């Protein structure tokens, strides 16, 4: 199935866990777009004061994400594979308009969307759009069309805490390698080399000036009030 | 201000601190007016 | 009795003993590996007050195998463990299908245990102090 | 202190904080947007914290509703 | 009223020892004002990604039942 | 009539739900426009804290939609089916403004506008007009000009609560199939496991950890203030 | 403001309303700064 | 106003006066929202 043309898929959602699918949500597009793109953004504090000649910037936050891409709706009769219909692009449009714009009374919002195509998986919500109505038939019925579209990028709080595992706060273990001293480990995990004897009372040490080369130590984090 | 009894807690609003920085000017003259208009 | 954070527990399988009145525990690595074996063995409403744990694996069942597949069986697989076990980092998941004619698909995970104690690990002297979310 | 800058024991890179109550820190899942907090000569001492919350759509404030910032 | 002599405030990058009650030394504003100035305020300000602190020096002249309000019934 | 070249229409109207027209309110071209587009916004609320990797994204808002086309009047004669006319465009232009520009002493408002070609269907206000006189007679009678429109959108607000059919407020009832739980069903309408003590109450059942599979059972809302 | 009491008649200038939303802001903040100073 | 007491002086940046015109506004409706809470 790798000579297969895959074609990029929309579904909707009702909740922020992506496991409960909207009722005939899904629209499947019948061309593929030539291209997308995305756009990271990250932000920074850089105040300085006078007579200075840099700032050390400091790290303030990661915005949220980007996806950019166009559609075109065409039922002319030249593409192979598909057939003229009665009503042209009328039913495309109104079905892709249900799954990505339209409000949703159960939820009181529009719906969750997600967003695969081979390698990419993107979930959100619909920014913007545009639709442009080219060619018609004599009594008005359209036949191409093309759109163009933004989505935003979502996160669950819960899960924003487990892809940042935030770590003086939790507990810690290590082995003793030979070339290991007491001062220089307790400057890699806290910053400070002056509680090597508060990591020496925690395990029971009094010759902490020579280690053996297979002892586990613990290192407890430091008290908070 | 020579007083820390009168600056406000700075929030911001994710719109897309221009517009800080013109309040907090705002407060600054409309206070230094109140206090002249209790001179002799 | 530095890996104390790790915990202790039962067995999944939980087997009785004779010799003496007990039942067979676990610890460390060998808890964290049955853990594994329970979270991808059970589906997403079969808990009774946990009714979002397990996994939808089951899902791609007599389907063809492709690369939009193989991405969906990656964020299954990742977004199960990120939910539901504090004490794993995944490596590497690696997907292949070994039979032309049966109907197998044969995937691979690699992952790495971590030595430092997760905000959502709930082992007794720890969380206490440690647990914030 | 000649250094021509102010002594920190870290680099200013990077700026953490803790919040806790009644001995124990409030949940990862609070934003925390702003803290201020003052001291001065003949006045009580006071501090304010401002944390984002509300959704439209749900119909309600989940922060508002816990029992982390209630009066006492 | 001697206390009340030079009066100011004075902003940087934010430290946790700053607190009413001490001295710090000022450099580099004029004759007028240099020297050792004593702390009678402080303001903590932490957002978008920074601590800064205002202090503040010198006394109000005023007293207490000169300037505050609803003192009695 | 698949055969005859649909043209397009605008008539006006008086009220607010489209009943009552405007006497000798109704536009007919002569000739249609190229193409027409549409536009669509979306709004959300995107403040975070300092310090975080993504923010805590809530649906705001739908903005009004907006419709725009082009027009074209000539009376030179070289199109077929029409004749040329002694004042050229004058009473054309005239006869357009009267219906979607001028004020209605009636109303003490401009008209509602419906504006009707083939498929498309669109009710709103105008905005925006541009005007070019291109070619005339050595008398200065004009006989071709170019229009630019640009439209709103109107909903009356009765009709938008009944399009957002708005529902823990109202009134529920299921079918038990085979399969079903008690706790699992109460969560997927409550959004909370808890409620199972209340649902099966108001249901007189005292066995509710084995339901049968054809009783049809109630979920009363939650209580308010 | 919790108070009806403090709020301005608004208005605009037909110049060709978001000069009228910084005037507003600027209001606000000086008002809680009067207010917190009469605080023990 | 209409009165002199509450006017400020006029200070200028070269950043390179629509600035001085927004701030004087705001000193404008301060002063008026102070004055109209003393009636009965």
């Amino acid at each position: 199935s790798e000579g297969k043309l895959e074609k990029l898929r929309i579904v909707a959602y009702k909740d922020s866990k992506f496991s409960d699918e909207v009722e005939n949500g899904e629209f499947i597009t019948l061309l593929n777009p030539e291209k997308y793109k995305f756009q990271y953004r990250v932000e920074q504090n850089e105040d300085q004061a006078s007579g200075t000649s840099s700032a050390p910037i400091r790290f303030n936050k990661i915005l949220p994400q980007t996806l950019e891409f166009d559609f075109l709706f065409d039922r002319t009769g030249v593409i192979a594979g598909y057939e003229v219909t009665e009503d042209g692009i009328i039913n495309d449009i109104d079905h892709f308009k249900k799954v990505v714009y339209d409000y949703n009374g159960e939820k009181h919002k529009p719906n969750y969307l997600m967003i695969t195509w081979g390698s990419l998986l993107f979930k959100g919500y619909l920014k913007e759009m545009d639709i442009e109505y080219k060619l018609f038939r004599p009594d008005g019925t359209p036949i191409r069309a093309m759109a163009t579209t933004k989505i935003g990028e979502f996160v669950e709080e819960e899960l924003r805490t487990a892809q940042e595992n935030n770590q003086p706060d939790m507990s810690h273990y290590r082995t003793v390698k030979e070339g290991d001293t007491l001062p220089l480990m307790t400057y890699r995990i806290y910053g400070d080399s002056k509680y090597y004897l508060e990591v020496a009372k925690a395990n029971g040490l009094t010759n902490f000036r020579r280690l053996k080369t297979g002892t586990e130590l613990i290192f407890p984090p430091l008290q908070k009030q | 201000p020579i007083e820390i009894k009168e600056l406000h807690i700075k929030i911001t609003v994710d719109d897309s601190e221009d517009k800080q920085q013109l309040v907090a000017q705002c407060v600054e003259q409309v206070l230094d007016v109140l206090k002249s208009q209790k001179e002799r | 009795k530095s890996k104390d954070f790790l915990g202790t527990g039962w067995g999944f399988p939980p087997e009785f003993e004779t010799s003496i009145g007990q039942v067979k525990t676990t610890s460390g690595v060998e808890d964290i590996q049955k853990s594994l074996e329970i979270l991808f063995s059970t589906k997403i409403g079969e808990r009774i007050m946990q009714p979002t744990y397990g996994c939808n694996l089951d899902e791609l069942l007599f389907s063809p195998i492709n690369r939009t597949l193989k991405t969906y069986v990656i964020e299954l697989i990742k977004n199960a463990i990120l939910y539901h076990e504090p004490r794993i980092d995944p490596e590497k998941i690696d997907i292949t299908q070994g039979n032309e004619i049966e109907g197998e698909l044969l995937i691979h995970l690699q992952y790495i245990v971590r030595a430092t104690n997760s905000r959502k690990n709930m082992v007794y002297p720890f969380y206490l102090e440690e647990g914030t979310n | 202190n000649n250094s021509g800058t102010i002594e920190t024991s870290q680099s200013v890179d990077r700026v953490t904080h803790k919040i806790l109550i009644d001995g124990s820190e409030i949940p990862g899942t609070y934003q925390v947007k702003s803290i201020q907090v003052t001291k001065e000569v003949n006045r009580i001492p006071t501090a304010r914290l401002v944390i984002l919350d509300g959704d439209a759509a749900e119909r309600d404030f989940k922060v508002s509703n816990s029992d982390h910032f209630v009066p006492g | 009223q001697q206390l009340a002599k030079t009066r100011g405030r004075i902003k940087f990058q934010g430290i946790p020892t700053v607190k009413p009650g001490v001295n710090l030394l000022l450099e580099g504003v004029g004759d007028r004002f240099n020297g050792k100035v004593f702390i009678t305020g402080v303001n903590h300000q932490i957002s978008e990604g920074n601590w800064t602190v205002d202090a503040q020096f010198g006394l109000n002249p005023e007293w207490f039942s000169e300037s505050e309000s609803n003192i009695h019934t």
